């Protein structure tokens, strides 16, 4: 199971958060702060994944952009450590040459995609040529 | 910081 | 080509605008301005059109979105949810997903738009809905269409985008009311979409399938069969097939990886043309893995190796046919040797793993010298643990001094947290798998040598149980403590450990000069004053073990006891031992004496209460 | 396309309302992180201007900048020195006091001069400005210096007009001098003392500190100057700022070491010492835990200061933790055989109270009161029973323990209450009560017909038992069998066996074994062995060295005073 | 003399920040955050020594600021300074807190190179300041009882309770923790009394204590009798007390926990046929106290057939009953340690075990608040019946609870 998705950059401002299991704000606010202070920490010489509370977190840096996925702690590394990847590609096609702005000004569909390739904490959508093809459909919607 | 990067190529 | 609508200057301009911001606080009231404007735009006579309100209420989920909260605009919310417009529909739906309430007519009045959206028949829109329903999962709504959902998931009319949202969707409600969630007709017919053409269908009923199969495991057998014939025929057909669903040349590896951890849910397929076409398979994945790479993009080999690891992992949890644990344990071999640390630590995790099978022959102690160097060469506190976690878990008595040896010297340079932890493992596996005792002796006061401190009561003990016991280490151990006690910080666990084995021993390394009777006990001495309590009561009774032993030192010895630092001891175990000690240097017969301060029996080899025992045909005991 | 390369085009617009206005941004930037340092000569030539508000931002830039990159900060020097001429003497000042703080070994001969110059300025605040740049330079070059002469130009600015530069040259100046001891760059002979010991009635209030922090380093050798020198720093007992005040007592109590007891003076400076740190005691929380500090170390050298004035170290309910336990051990110190009275009662009030951690230490403290007090020991052990009678654990516990170590210290005289005691064997979990209390059931146990089942009781649990107590009651099992043998046949026994043969620490199993060989095979030198009359037990230290606390009284005034260690252990 | 003058708010994050010798760098700064901001069982002092490197410090509001030196300086003038720092700062802004620091960082940076050149102090007392600071200056800044009620004698009751809960590592990492608090007052106390309760720190500014998978966030909640006035100084939490007992303040913690245990566990698969485990506990609170009630569950597997231990101090039973050995010990002081040793026989089987190996679970109880929290005082005033508050009985005892307390094997 997927717990949340962060998107945060280098100073944590958080770009787009989807969460999987009910959290307050109070919950939402230092569990953001803590992925921060876990991700931002750790320097290439160590790995993609992290003990994080209960769960774990797979993690990739793009550009100023940490994308962040928290999992089951038995969950296959290297599968959510592409997933995270090829659903950044889709970003880059969808938005053509992707970078922090396009997710803020962009912010609301921004989780159109997300939901696209994840729903309720599992993957949903591989495929980045369906994917895309949906997300173009959309956006020819009135 | 310059967050105009591109995220991948 | 059809066109392309969307845009939203209003949302823009409230963005940069405060993305502007010549202060932290500039931001905070340009927000009450905006928010004080879009209030009294709802809050006014002439409601606005679907395009403002969508845009409004956009504005505001951004402003929660900052940290900001939102006391209104969920009624303008729910307005927007019964658009006919895609991109109104959007943003009520985005909006009420991550501002939820407790309003019991909001969360009803969305459960009938919902119930609306579900009921239209169309995609889109059932999308919407589903999606809705999946991201909130409040109570209220596993209620009001649980039974929706299946009936929706299985129909044949569905959209393969809506069986998708729907497989996904039940999967959240029966995570959140397992009692809303029964186990219908749909179960055969959910199974079914195993074999559906649309590869997005069978990774999502996989999900699905995987976490009901883990406390219905009997309605969902049928699974295993099935996830078989599919990722054989997935792992089989190359890179023109499965056009859509090809990775970086890997092909359908998440939906692989899904069925792969789905035929763990299970135990090796029962019957054997199934058992033996999944085992076939894995015969093929791990065939392909040692193939000249069909591209070197990170992308592909960490796909290709999200799919390998897998099947390692239900290769190790199945525990059948030496042959496939044997492979697995080579293909996880060559990643620890190939530089890098992604794979070093998966595949130190995954061998870690693989050592508590029952018929790899021990596949993993082939590795020592692959592993040992991992944890050698690599930083990172992480792929550093695995690494000696393995160790532990392969030793035996063949490379146990070979472990030990790299085991101390991680020690050397380890975090604090990690120092007790590794003295432990450290001394289990000495006093465990030793042959030579002059070495298991030698190892533990390393140990207490250089990581004293996290030493504890039991470990060294136990040395002094076992030198007891033991007499082709007495000497041995007498001599080697006396040069350990030479430096002048050691641990006070040295000095402890020390103290004993010459009052006991040492007597026998008391001939050569090197280490005389009166050489020692001022050795020991100058330990004294500057020791705990306890060590200073243990150096006491090595003291007068001492008047026995050497009758050279009784004079010396002797006064050491009458002095006023002793015999006025404020302690009182101190002055206990301090003044029988004494009065017995004096009194006792020079025969009664030496029988008192004999050579204490062995140590008994405390054993083991049995907890528990099959009697009556079962457990406890 | 913006960000910094925005704000260098703010700055270069040659409206210097723009550029003023502008400036500021940038200032702000630098408090929050972001990495400047593009813009540096930009700044640096909006130096050149009249705006008095503008400059010193400017200046901010640059000094909280060369004590970073002190490397790309050497290169706007042409701009100080401009700056060292500019009639405003705070743009003088200001380019002295950003100069020196470049460290850099380059700077020493470009600065030379400049400072020269502003070491005679007209203006006191570019006098004391230059003064302490003196020593911001002797840091980076201590020869260039003692060469340029700028050392007796700061001998020079002592004699000066206003304190505010006095104060700072006799700082730079002692800095210096201390970092070269033997060179006597200070060197105080019999008539410049005079010097200095007149400034110290001005000189600002710091200064003053720096002034007597000179003095304690210089020593009379004439009882008649040592006199004539007290009486001329008697006065600063008073200046608030416990700086001072303290300073002075380190120097009055380092000469005062000279007269034995005759003239009055002596039997007068102490009289003339209490009033002063007593009334350091009501200063701010802070203070007082350093007052207290140092009064520990001060009435332990000369008792005679702080005698009648015990009462007031009494602990206040509000005192933060650290004063309440210095306070404490200040009771203890002046604790007289004429007034534990008074004393235990308060100690009896506080382990009362509710700051359990301090009731502890409060307990802890009647004991030490009986060690110190010899005669009232008694009235201790009355109190510490009066607590017991509490039932409160955590006070029982550590009275146990106390009255345990009165026993040991004096006769047995109170066999009487023993019997009593054990009306609490309830709630003894904390290993060193146990101990105690099964202490005293082996010793005494003559006297408490109980001891078999009082012992026995410990024994049920014996594998489980703190290593302490399994040897206390290793021994006390002895020891009651030595002393009733029969009634205990079976106890001794059971003990002796577990720990020989359940027992696994090395230490107990030995005495396990030991008792039992002496028992059988000689019982009458076991009686005479375990038993026999121990002495009475000996303190600890209670004091210090008396070279060492010598050594500290010398540092009355420092840190030292605070940890009581000597300056070698930090550095 | 002073070489760093460092400056934190509540959280310990650095506010401002000045150095005036080379000695200091990044060193005496996180050194003093970690060491006394975030000090756990440690009792703080006005001067601490770390690193052959003193600091001095005070704290005004929720705000610390702290003086380094390298040097052996005059003790008692560091703060003389520190608190001219603080006079001359309120003089341009009133009340010290965070928010007028954050604004005003100009102003305290030009402030300071002219109350303090190469850390030595300078003189401020405002005097002629003015043609000194070439900067603006951003200013800014119940619960009812009867009339008299009578008691024989006046006492009063604390108990504070406090339930600490922990996600461990085998490794020792702490993955999660909170402290969840509760002051409880028993009042039997006559009159209409004020009464002051002072504390030490560790609680800055609800939920019946719930979650699992929920982030615990830190908070307080007071009682309606409760005068917050004076919380900035030090505690001094202010109230009139309803009569007998009342919840006086309801916290939970989730930063400076004194976890009372460490759980060290050293599994080791042997193949599929046996499991051998051990299991050390470390208690490492102070040693003059005693946790009770003590119990350590290490999970077996369900395939689980024959189990025997080895147990130090202590009784152990396995009980399939509920699949796991429970080792009880029935007390052990701080700063000692204690182990058990377990060969569990597992049935052959096929597979399917999965096992998941749940954590090693606690239930402890302990005499000290795992939050910190430490009673300072509690003065009594009633002015009317003139009582001594020196007559007002009064015992505190602390119960620190264990909640769900897991270690992963």
């Amino acid at each position: 199971m997927i717990r949340f998705i962060l998107i945060q950059n280098r100073a944590g401002k958080t770009r787009l958060a989807k969460w999987y299991m009910q959290f307050d704000d109070d919950e939402k606010q230092k569990l953001i702060e803590e992925v921060h202070a876990v991700v931002t920490v750790r320097d290439a010489k160590h790995t993609n994944f992290v003990e994080f509370r209960n769960f774990k977190i797979i993690y990739r840096r793009y550009a100023g952009l940490y994308f962040c996925i928290c999992v089951d702690v038995n969950d296959n590394n290297l599968a959510y450590l592409e997933a995270i990847h090829n659903f950044v590609e889709v970003l880059n096609e969808y938005f053509h040459n992707v970078c922090e702005l396009d997710l803020v000004f962009n912010f609301y569909k921004v989780y159109t995609v997300v939901d696209e390739m994840f729903l309720a904490g599992e993957i949903r959508e591989t495929s980045q040529t369906k994917v895309l093809k949906q997300l173009l459909m959309l956006q020819s919607l009135e | 910081m310059s967050q105009i990067k591109r995220l991948l190529s | 080509a059809v066109s392309k609508g969307d845009g939203m200057r209003g949302l823009a301009v409230f963005i940069s605008d405060i993305r502007n911001c010549k202060s932290k606080e500039a931001e905070i009231k340009r927000i009450n301005k905006e928010l004080a404007n879009i209030r009294s735009k709802f809050k006014g006579d002439k409601a606005l059109d679907g395009y403002s309100k969508k845009k409004y209420v956009c504005k505001l989920l951004f402003i929660f979105l900052l940290g900001h909260d939102i006391d209104f605009g969920h009624m303008e919310a729910v307005n927007l949810l019964s658009s006919n417009r895609y991109t109104e529909k959007q943003i009520g739906y985005l909006f009420i997903s991550v501002l939820v309430n407790s309003n019991s007519e909001l969360i009803r009045l969305i459960n009938n738009a919902i119930k609306n959206d579900l009921a239209s028949r169309n995609p889109t829109f059932m999308g919407l809905a589903l999606h809705c329903i999946a991201n909130v999962g409040s109570r209220e709504m596993a209620e009001a269409f649980a039974g929706e959902i299946p009936k929706i998931l299985v129909a044949g009319d569905t959209m393969d985008s809506v069986k998708q949202s729907a497989a996904l969707c039940l999967l959240r409600l029966y995570r959140t009311s397992p009692d809303l969630v029964p186990m219908g007709d749909w179960t055969s017919r959910v199974v079914h979409l195993l074999n559906d053409q649309h590869l997005g269908v069978v990774t999502a009923a996989t999900s699905l399938i995987t976490t009901l199969a883990q406390k219905n495991p009997e309605e969902f057998k049928t699974s295993v069969s099935l996830a078989v014939s599919r990722l054989s025929r997935i792992v089989t057909s190359a890179s023109t097939d499965l056009q859509d669903y090809t990775y970086y040349f890997v092909p359908a590896p998440w939906l692989s990886v899904k069925l792969l951890r789905l035929l763990q849910c299970y135990p090796p397929p029962e019957d054997p043309a199934v058992r033996g076409r999944l085992t076939e398979c894995l015969e093929t994945i791990l065939n392909k893995a040692q193939e000249p790479p069909k591209s070197k993009k990170v992308q592909h080999s960490n796909a290709k190796n999200a799919v390998l690891f897998e099947a390692i992992s239900l290769i190790i949890h199945h525990d059948s046919e030496p042959n496939l644990l044997v492979r697995a344990c080579n293909q996880l071999g060559q990643f620890l040797q190939h530089r890098e640390t992604n794979l070093r630590y998966l595949a130190l995790e995954s061998m870690c793993t693989l050592a508590s099978s029952e018929f790899s022959h021990e596949a993993v102690k082939t590795h020592i010298e692959t592993v040992i160097n991992a944890l050698k060469t690599e930083r990172d506190v992480s792929v550093r643990q695995r690494a000696v976690d393995l160790l532990y878990a392969m030793c035996d008595r063949s490379n146990a001094q070979q472990i030990v040896a790299e085991m101390l010297s991680y020690l050397e340079t380890a975090d604090y947290s990690i120092r007790e932890e590794i003295v432990l493992k450290v001394a289990i596996l000495a006093e465990k798998y030793a042959v030579d005792y002059t070495w298991y002796v030698d190892t533990i006061l390393n140990l207490i040598r250089i990581a004293g401190d996290y030493v504890s009561e039991e470990v060294w003990y136990r040395v002094i149980q076992i030198v007891i016991n033991r007499d082709d280490v007495q000497g041995y151990a007498a001599k080697t403590v006396f040069e350990a006690l030479q430096a002048p910080a050691c641990h006070e666990n040295l000095v402890k450990v020390g103290g004993y084995i010459l009052g006991e021993f040492g007597n026998l390394i008391a001939g050569d000069p090197r280490s005389s009777p009166l050489i020692q006990f001022n050795l020991l001495h100058s330990k004294f004053h500057l020791c705990s309590v306890p060590t200073r009561a243990l150096l006491l009774s090595t003291y007068i073990k001492f008047v026995n032993l050497f009758p050279e030192v009784k004079a010396t010895i002797q006064d050491v006891l009458r002095s006023d630092s002793q015999l006025k001891n404020a302690d009182v175990e101190l002055q206990q031992r301090a003044v029988e000690y004494l009065r017995l240097s004096t009194v006792a017969s020079t025969d009664i004496l030496a029988t008192v301060l004999e050579e204490m029996p062995p140590f008994p080899e405390r054993e083991s209460s049995i907890l528990a025992k099959l009697k009556k045909k079962k457990g406890g005991s | 396309k913006g960000e910094i390369f925005e704000l260098k085009a703010e700055l270069n617009n040659e409206k210097k309302e723009k550029r003023k206005e502008a400036v500021k941004k940038v200032i702000a930037a630098m408090t929050v992180g972001k990495d400047v340092s593009s813009l540096f000569p930009d700044v640096v030539n909006c130096m050149q201007t009249d705006n008095l508000e503008l400059k010193k931002l400017v200046y901010l830039y640059l000094m909280n900048y060369a004590k970073s990159q002190p490397d790309m900060a050497i290169m706007a020097v042409n701009s100080f020195v401009k700056d060292c001429e500019d009639p405003n003497p705070l743009i003088r000042a200001l380019a002295v006091r950003t100069m020196g703080c470049i460290r850099v070994d380059k700077i020493t001969e470009y600065l030379c001069e400049p400072l020269r110059k502003c070491l005679k300025d007209e203006d006191p605040y570019v006098r004391k400005t230059a003064a302490v740049c003196v020593a911001k330079l002797h840091d980076i070059n201590a020869q260039m210096v003692e060469d340029q002469g700028f050392l007796d130009s700061l001998r020079d600015l002592i004699a000066d007009s206003n304190p505010m530069v006095v104060a700072n040259a006799v700082a730079a100046l002692s800095e210096i001098s201390e970092s070269h001891p033997n060179s006597n760059l200070l060197d105080l002979n019999p008539q410049n003392i005079n010097k200095l010991l007149t400034a110290l009635n001005e000189c600002t209030e710091w200064g003053q500190i720096f002034i007597l922090d000179c003095l304690s380093n210089y020593n009379p050798k004439d009882d008649r100057e040592a006199q004539s020198i007290c009486e001329r720093v008697t006065p600063r007992l008073s200046h608030a700022n416990s700086a001072v005040v303290l300073s002075a007592v380190k120097v009055l109590m380092k000469f005062l070491e000279l007269l034995p007891k005759d003239s009055d003076y002596y039997n007068m400076l102490l009289k003339k010492l209490a009033p002063p740190l007593v009334t350091l005691l009501s200063g701010e929380p802070e203070v007082q835990y350093v007052a207290l500090r140092n009064i520990n170390l001060i009435v332990q050298k000369r008792p005679e200061i702080l005698k009648q004035e015990i009462k007031v170290f009494f602990v206040k309910y509000n005192d933060p933790i650290y004063v309440k336990l210095e306070k404490l051990d200040i009771m203890i110190r002046l604790a007289s055989q004429a007034n534990i009275a008074q004393v235990l009662a308060e100690l009896k009030e506080y382990a009362t109270e509710v700051d359990v951690d301090f009731v502890r230490k409060a307990v802890r403290a009647i004991g030490r009161c009986a060690i110190k007090v010899e005669q009232s020991a008694e009235r201790c052990v009355s109190t510490l029973l009066d607590l017991i009678q509490t039932k409160v654990n955590y006070v029982v516990q550590e009275a146990i323990v106390v009255i345990r170590d009165i026993f040991r210290k004096y006769p047995n005289k109170y066999e009487s209450i023993i019997a009593t005691l054990c009306e609490n064997l309830d709630s003894l979990d904390e290993p060193d009560a146990r101990a105690a209390m099964i202490w005293i059931v082996g010793e005494y146990a003559e006297r408490i017909d109980n001891a078999d089942e009082l012992l026995e009781s410990f024994l049920e649990g014996f594998h489980d038992e703190s290593t302490q107590v399994q040897l206390t009651l290793l021994t006390a099992i002895v020891k009651l069998f030595l002393k009733k043998p029969s009634e205990t046949q079976e106890l001794v026994q059971q003990v002796l066996s577990l720990a020989t043969q359940d027992s696994d620490n090395p230490d107990l199993r030995d005495r396990g074994y030991i008792y039992w060989r002496l028992l059988s095979t000689d019982p009458v030198t076991a009686k005479e062995v375990v038993l026999s009359e121990k002495p009475l037990i000996s303190e600890e230290t209670d004091l210090i060295e008396p070279t060492l606390l010598d050594e500290l009284i010398c540092h009355i005034g420092s840190l030292a005073s605070v940890y009581h260690k000597p300056p070698n252990a930090f550095v | 003399m002073i070489g760093g003058l460092f400056i934190y708010n509540h959280k310990g994050e650095v506010l401002i920040s000045r150095v005036y010798r080379d000695d200091i760098g990044r060193n005496a700064v996180d050194a003093f955050r970690v060491n006394v901001i975030h000090a756990r069982q440690q009792v703080r002092s006005p001067v601490t020594n770390i690193a052959r490197t003193s600091f001095f410090h005070v704290k005004r509001s929720n705000i610390w600021l702290a003086a380094v030196t390298k040097q052996n300086v005059n003790a008692a003038m560091v703060f003389e300074f520190l608190y001219k720092m603080c006079d001359v700062m309120a003089a341009y802004f009133g009340k010290i807190s965070e928010e007028n620091i954050k604004n005003n960082f100009v102003l305290i940076y030009e402030l300071l190179d002219e109350i303090l050149d190469f850390g030595y102090p300078q003189n401020s007392e405002t005097g002629a300041l003015k043609t000194f600071i070439t900067q603006q200056g951003i200013k800014s800044q119940i619960g009812w009882r009867r009339e008299g009620i009578k008691y024989r004698r006046n006492e009063l009751f604390l108990d504070v309770l406090e339930s600490v809960n922990l996600l461990m590592s085998p490794q020792g990492q702490v993955l999660s923790a909170h402290v969840s608090g509760r002051v409880v007052m028993k009042s039997y106390l006559s009159g209409m009394p004020e009464c002051k309760f002072g504390m030490n720190d560790k609680i800055v500014i609800e939920t019946s204590k719930s979650g699992k998978q929920s982030i615990a966030i830190d908070d307080c909640t007071f009682h309606q009798c409760v005068r917050l006035s004076k919380f900035d100084s030090e505690r001094s939490i202010s109230f009139i007390p309803p009569d007998g007992e009342f919840e006086l303040m309801r916290y939970r913690t989730t930063k400076d926990i004194i976890l009372p245990f460490r759980v060290i566990p050293l599994v080791r698969e042997v193949g599929r046929t046996k499991l051998e485990v051990k299991v050390v506990i470390k208690s490492n609170f102070k040693p003059s106290l005693l946790a009770q009630k003590i119990e350590v569950r290490i999970p077996t597997p369900l395939n689980t057939s024959g189990v025997q231990v080895i147990c130090m101090k202590g009784k152990a039973k396995y009980k399939a009953s509920e699949n796991a050995i429970v080792w009880k010990i029935k007390r052990m002081a701080g700063m000692k340690e204690s182990q058990i040793s377990a060969e569990i026989e597992l049935l052959p089987t096929n597979d399917k075990k999965k096992w998941a190996r749940p954590p090693i679970s606690m239930n402890f109880e302990v005499p000290f608040a795992p939050s910190g929290l430490k009673v300072r005082y509690l003065k009594v005033f009633e002015p009317k019946l003139n009582y001594s508050d020196h007559d007002v009985i009064k015992w505190v005892r602390y119960i620190g609870r264990s909640g769900i307390y897991e270690t992963r094997c």
